[PDB]
C-alpha cells in the first residue's frame, strides 16, 4: 500500500509548500503549457482522493 | 593662476529606461511649516519606480522660489517664481529630497522617473 | 566507571540508538520548517485579598517553547511614622509558586518564584532582564524598567513593582527537550499560579524574609491593591506535516525538563549535611538557600560546599569564596546572600541508584530553625511517544 | 525537488572554501586616510580605501572640538549624543555598487545590537584593580558651559563581512579597475546644535545657548580591516563565491502618517532577507519610553501577527540580546535566527499603534538584510 | 609520494586527524574534579617564596590559586591607597614545571590577571554593576581589596589567580599527562614581603600593592594561599589502551614575560618575537619611569613583518578600541593588549615579526613590560631535495 | 657577572627538548671535571668530544641561554670548533 500522488492526509497538506520552496510555480504557466495543466489537476485531485 | 583641487565625490545615477514603465509620482508638497523631506526609498525597494530621473514642477500661483536638494549629490535645483518647468535631477538609488521654499505655498511636483528635456515656460 | 555511575559512553547504551537518530532527524525539519510566535494569551488584574491562585489556560497551538508571565504590582503602606524596605529576593516573590500540566495531564515545573528567577539568571549567564551600567554617553541603561521596584516605601505612599517570569518547558531554542505539542481540539492543559498575599509578602523586622518582598517596622499596615498579570504563550507555529501527520521528534516532546525544589532540615554544626540527589533524573543544576534561621549570611557559617559521589568521593569541595568564583564565571556576578548555585550541564547527573550522587553543605554555626531550600533542574522521561490518529471525514 | 542539492552542494563547497580563507591568510588592519577639517566650510568627504584582498569592514574615528560661545547658557548632551558626528556613511563596492547607506545613529545602534553591548563602552565592574574609563574610546562631556570647550571622540565599524568567523556581505577588492568607496558626512554648525523645543534627533548638544555653539574642528581616521595573503591554487584564487556575491546591507528610512489607536504597517521588501529592526518613534521633537505606544507587531500578509507585545515586554525581549535598553524612543527587533525573507512566506510588515501623536511625528525606520541573486 | 617533505606532510595530517578525534572523545568521557592540593598561611616578614607539590591524577588542566592577606598601617598620621595594579601584586611570581623538567609558566603578578582577563572577556571574577532590584552584586567578595588603609587600620585582602595548563575548557592543548608514572610536578610561588608591597610617594609602583605618605611603616600581617587543582579523570580506554590526544599533550602553552630598555623619543623600538612559537597575544606596560600615562605618550604601538611591513599600526586610542571589542573595557593606565588568536604569530610563515612602539614622551629610566603568550611543540625540519 | 644573570643553559634539539639545562653553577661544574678550574667571568665552556654535535638539518640542535640581567648593548659570543669534511681527498701525488 503505497501511492504515487499521497502527499500525506489531505485536510493537513493541501495548503502546505513543499520541502526546499522559496517561490512557488503555477500548476500551467494555448499561450502555455496545456495537457501539462490537465494533468497537474489530475495529480491534485488523485492526492486528494487516495488513488 | 593653476591652483589643483584636493576633493571631489564621484556617484553613480539614474539616467536609462525602467523595464517597468514611464511612472511619475505626484507628492504636493505642503510649506510654512518646516523644511519639507521627500523619501522613496520604501518605493524604490518594494517593487515599484526605480529611481527619479525628472522633476516636474509647477510654481503658477506661488510669489517665491523653490529649492529642491538631493543629499547623495548636492544639487540644488532652485524653480523660480511664476514658471512651471520641466528639471533633470541627479539622483541616486537613494531618492531622498528636501524640498525648500521662500514663506508659504503648496507646489504640485511630479518625480518623473524618465527623460524629459528642460524647459521652463515664461523666460525672464 | 571511575567518577561517575554511568559513564557517557554505557548510559548511551541504556537508549535506543535507532530511535534517537530518527529524532535528531525529525527536530531538524521542525526548527527547519517551523516559524516562532509569541502570543499574549490571558491578562487579569486582580485584589489578593479575596483571589490569589488562578488557573490560567493557554491556547492550543503549535509545540509550545515556554511561557512568559509579567506581574505587575502596586503596594500601599499605611502606616503612621514607619517604612518598609525591600528584602534580598525582592520582586521575584510576587509570584509564590507556578505548576505547568501538559495535554497529557503530566506536570511539568512545580516551584516558587524565587527559584524560577534564578534558573531564568543561570541560563541566560546575567541576571535576568536587568541593565548594566556603563561608561558610554549614548543614553543606555535603565530607560524601560522591565523588571523595576521600589527600594523604600515610607509611611504613606505607593511602590509600583514590575517582573517577568520565563516558565520553560523546552530546555533552548535550538535543543527542543521538554516542549509539549499541543496542536488538538482540547487538551488538559493548564498553567496553575499562585500570587503574593498580604500575609506572605510582607514580613515584621525579626520574621524570616525568604517569601517576603518588603521587610520593616511599619510592615503589618502594608497592603496590596492590585497584582495585574499577563502570561505570552512562545510556540513554534506551521509545523511540518508529512505522511502519517505531523512530523515530530517523539523522544523530545516525551522528556519532561523539570524545575521541581524541596526543603531539607536537620543541620548540625561541624559535620557534612549531605542531601541525595534522586534516582533516575539527569541533573542540570542545583541551587542551594541556607536559611538560617530567618538570616541569610555571605558565606561566613561554612565551612565547606562539595557534591559527593559514593565511590570517587568528593568531585568538587571548595571555599564559600571559592564556589562563589566558579559562579562568578557562569553569571558574571554572584547569587543573593546565601544562594548557591551548581552547574552540571556538561556533565548531567545520572546515576541509576538512589543516595549515589549526593550535595554537601558542612556548616559552621546553625540557629534552631536552619534548614536547606533545594532547587532543582532536570530531565526525566516516563512515558512512549507512538504516532497519532488522523480524522478522515466522510 | 531536485534543485534543492545542488544549491545544497554549492554551499557545501563554499562553506569548505571559507574555512580555508579564515584559516590560511592574515588579517590586517591598516590606516587608508586622515584628515582635519573645519564643518563651516565643508563637512562631506570622500575616502579611498585600498584595493587589496577580501576587505571585511571599516573602522571610523571621528573627533570634534565643540565650543559654546555663549554669554550666560550652557547647552547638555542629548541621548543620542556622540552617534550624530557623522551624519551618513555610504559604501561603494568595486563594481560601484552601493552596499551601505545608513546613517551615524542607526550604524552606532547595529554595533551595539551585534555585540551584545553597547560599542566600545566599559561596563562598570566592583573590581579593585583600575579596570573602567582609562583610554576614553568614546567619550564626550555631559554638559558645555558658556565659554568652554568639550572634545569629543567617537568609533564607527562599518561592516561588510557579517561576522568575523563568517564571511558572507565580504568584498573582494583585488578587481583591476576598482570603483572601491566610502563617502562620509560629519555634523556641521546646523545640524548639531538644537535649540529648546527643537527636535533633538540628529543633534548633538541642546540648551538654551545653542545659538552660540560651533566646531573648531573635525578630524577624522579611517582603517580598513581585510585578509591579505589568500591562497592561490592552480586554478587560481580559492575563494567562498556565494559569500562575495552575497551583500551585507544597512540602510535607515523615514515615515510619516501616524494616526492615534490606528496600526501604521510599514512593508519588508521581497528581495531582501531581513535580519534585524530598529524603529525610532519621533513623536514631534519629543520621546518618550514607551508611554505613548498601544503595541509593537510584525504582521504577515493574512493578518496574523508574530510578536504583537506592550512597550514593556517589547523591551524584555532586547534585554536578554543586548543586555540593556536602547534610548528613550528606540525599538530594537531582532530576527537573526530566522531571517523576514517575505519571498518564502507572504508579506509581513512591521506594525506600530500609536498612542498619542504630535504634529510632524514620524517613525525612522532601520534596516539590516542579506542580498543576492538567487 | 617519495619526497620526504611531502611523505612527512601526509603523515603530518593523519596525526593532527587522529588527535583531534582522539580529544572530543576525552572531552566527552573524562570527568572534570578540582581539589584542594595545598593551604598554608605564613609570615611574609620570615619567608615568602613557597614551593607547591601537585598530585599526579588523570589529566592536568590548571591551578586555582586563592590569595588572601592582612595589612596594617602603623604610621601615625598618614594613609595610603590603592594601586593601579592593587591585589594583583600580592603575587609576585609564578612557576610551573613539568615532570620532565619543561617550564610551563613563569608569568609575573600582573600578567597572569591580565591573560586570565582577556580569556574570559571581562575583568576576570568580577561582578558586574546592574540595575535589577533582587540584590545580586558583591556579595562574597571573591575579589577584594579597600581603596584606602588608613593610619591605624587593617585591610583584608583576596585574589585569584587561574595558573592555566590547558588552553580552554574545549581545547586540551598544553595539558599535563600525569595519569603514567613519572617526576613530580612542581609549583613555584613568589608573593609579595614587606619591601616590594608598598611604595613611597615618588617610587614605581609597578609591583607595589599600596602606594602613599605613610608606606614606610605598613608592613604585612598574615598572607594564607591555597592551591586547587583542576583536572580530568575517568579517562577512556580503548583496545590499545588509554585514548588520548597525543600532540595535545606534547605541545606547551606557555606564559613568558620579559622587559626591554633604550626607548628614544618619536623613534621606533622594535621588541622581535624571538623564538619559534605561535604567539596568541602580547601585553606591553609602558613603565615611563614611573609614570604611566594613558596614551599621550605614544605616537603609535605597531606590529612589523620581515620586509618592515605594519600589519596592524594604530593610535594609542584605536589600539584600546580593539581591546574594548574583547573584553568590554579597558585595561589599566599604561596596559597595551594585542589579540593574535584568530591568527597566531609565527615566525616561519612570513618571516621575522616584531612589536613596534614609538613613543612621544620618555622619561629618565623608562622600559617596556612585555608579556607572551604562546604555544610550544616540537619544529620537525625535513630535508627538502637538495643538502647542498 | 659569575653566573649571576642567567638562569640557565642548555642544548636542545627540535627547539624543544633538551639535553644539557643546567643552571650556572652546574654548567661550570661540569667543566671542572675538564679543565680543573673555572675559566672567567662570563666564559660558559661545553664539552662535546666524545659525541660531536652532527645534524643533517639546519638549527636541528640549537644552543640556548636563558638569562636573568640583560643590560643594553648585550651580546652572545660564540665560538665554535668543528670537524668538516672535503669533497674529495686531497691529492697526495
Amino acid at each position: 500500500q503505497v501511492a504515487s500522488n499521497w502527499e500525506g492526509p489531505p485536510y493537513m497538506t493541501y495548503n502546505q509548500p513543499q520541502a526546499g520552496s522559496v517561490t512557488l510555480p503555477v500548476a500551467g504557466y494555448i499561450s502555455s503549457q496545456l495537457n501539462n495543466y490537465a494533468e497537474s489537476l489530475n495529480d491534485y485531485l488523485a492526492s486528494q482522493a487516495g488513488v | 593662476m593653476a591652483n589643483q583641487q584636493i576633493g571631489g565625490s564621484t556617484v553613480t545615477y539614474n539616467g536609462a529606461i525602467p523595464m517597468g514603465g514611464p511612472v511619475a509620482i505626484n507628492s504636493v508638497i505642503e510649506i510654512a511649516g518646516t523644511e519639507v523631506l521627500v523619501d522613496l526609498k520604501l518605493d524604490y525597494a518594494t517593487g515599484k519606480i526605480s529611481g527619479v530621473q525628472t522633476l516636474y514642477i509647477d510654481l503658477r500661483d506661488f510669489l517665491g522660489d523653490v529649492t529642491v536638494t538631493m543629499p547623495d549629490t548636492g544639487q540644488r535645483i532652485t524653480a523660480r517664481a511664476g514658471t512651471q518647468g520641466y528639471y533633470p535631477v541627479l539622483s541616486t538609488n537613494l531618492m531622498k529630497f528636501i524640498v525648500s521654499a521662500t514663506i508659504d505655498g503648496k507646489f504640485p511636483m511630479n518625480f518623473i522617473n524618465f527623460p524629459i528635456a528642460l524647459g521652463v515656460w515664461p523666460s525672464g | 566507571a571511575q567518577v561517575q555511575q554511568l559513564t557517557p559512553a554505557q548510559q548511551a547504551a541504556l537508549r535506543n540508538q535507532q530511535a534517537m537518530a530518527a529524532n535528531l532527524q525529525a527536530r531538524q525539519i521542525v526548527l527547519q520548517q517551523s516559524y516562532p510566535v509569541i502570543q499574549q494569551v490571558e491578562t487579569q488584574t486582580f485584589d489578593p485579598a479575596n483571589r490569589s491562585v488562578f488557573d490560567v489556560t493557554p491556547a492550543n497551538v503549535g509545540i509550545v517553547k515556554g511561557f512568559l508571565v509579567k506581574v505587575t504590582a502596586a503596594i500601599k503602606n499605611n502606616h503612621a511614622t514607619e517604612a518598609v524596605a525591600l528584602t534580598d529576593f525582592g520582586p521575584a516573590n510576587l509570584v509564590q509558586r507556578v505548576i505547568y500540566y501538559d495535554p497529557d495531564n503530566q506536570r511539568h515545573t512545580e516551584t516558587s518564584g524565587w527559584h524560577l528567577h534564578f534558573v531564568n539568571t543561570a541560563k541566560q549567564g546575567a541576571p535576568f532582564l536587568s541593565s548594566m551600567v556603563t561608561d558610554s554617553p549614548i543614553k543606555y541603561g535603565d530607560v524601560m524598567n522591565v523588571i523595576d521596584a521600589p527600594a523604600t516605601i515610607a509611611a504613606g505612599a505607593t511602590g509600583e513593582l514590575t517582573m517577568y517570569y520565563w516558565v520553560p518547558l523546552a530546555y533552548s531554542e535550538t535543543d527542543l527537550t521538554g516542549a509539549v505539542l499541543a496542536n488538538v481540539p482540547q487538551s488538559k492543559q493548564r498553567l496553575k499560579l499562585e500570587f503574593a498575599n498580604n500575609n506572605t509578602a510582607f514580613a515584621a523586622v525579626g520574621a524570616n524574609p525568604l517569601e517576603a518582598i518588603y521587610q520593616g517596622a511599619g510592615a503589618a499596615d502594608c497592603e496590596f491593591e492590585e497584582i495585574s498579570y499577563t502570561v505570552y504563550q512562545s510556540y513554534l507555529d506551521q509545523l511540518p506535516v508529512g505522511q502519517n501527520g505531523y512530523i515530530l521528534p517523539l523522544i523530545d516532546l516525551s522528556t519532561l525538563y523539570n524545575l521541581e525544589n524541596s526543603a531539607q532540615a536537620g543541620l548540625t554544626p561541624n559535620v557534612d549535611f549531605v542531601v541525595q540527589y534522586a534516582n533516575l533524573y539527569r541533573y542540570l543544576s542545583t541551587i542551594a538557600v541556607f536559611d538560617n534561621g530567618g538570616s541569610f549570611n555571605a558565606g561566613t557559617d561554612i565551612n565547606y560546599l562539595s557534591q559527593r559521589t559514593a565511590n570517587f568521593s568528593d568531585t568538587r569541595k571548595l571555599d564559600p569564596k571559592t564556589w562563589a568564583a566558579q559562579t562568578r564565571r557562569r553569571i558574571a556576578t554572584d547569587f543573593p546572600k546565601g544562594v548557591y548555585y551548581c552547574d552540571n550541564r556538561d556533565k548531567p547527573i545520572y546515576t541509576l541508584q538512589y543516595g549515589n550522587v549526593g550535595f554537601v553543605v558542612n556548616p559552621k554555626t546553625v540557629n534552631q530553625n536552619a534548614r536547606l531550600l533545594m532547587g532543582y533542574e532536570y530531565f526525566t522521561s516516563r512515558t512512549e511517544l507512538v504516532n497519532a490518529g488522523t480524522i478522515s471525514t466522510t
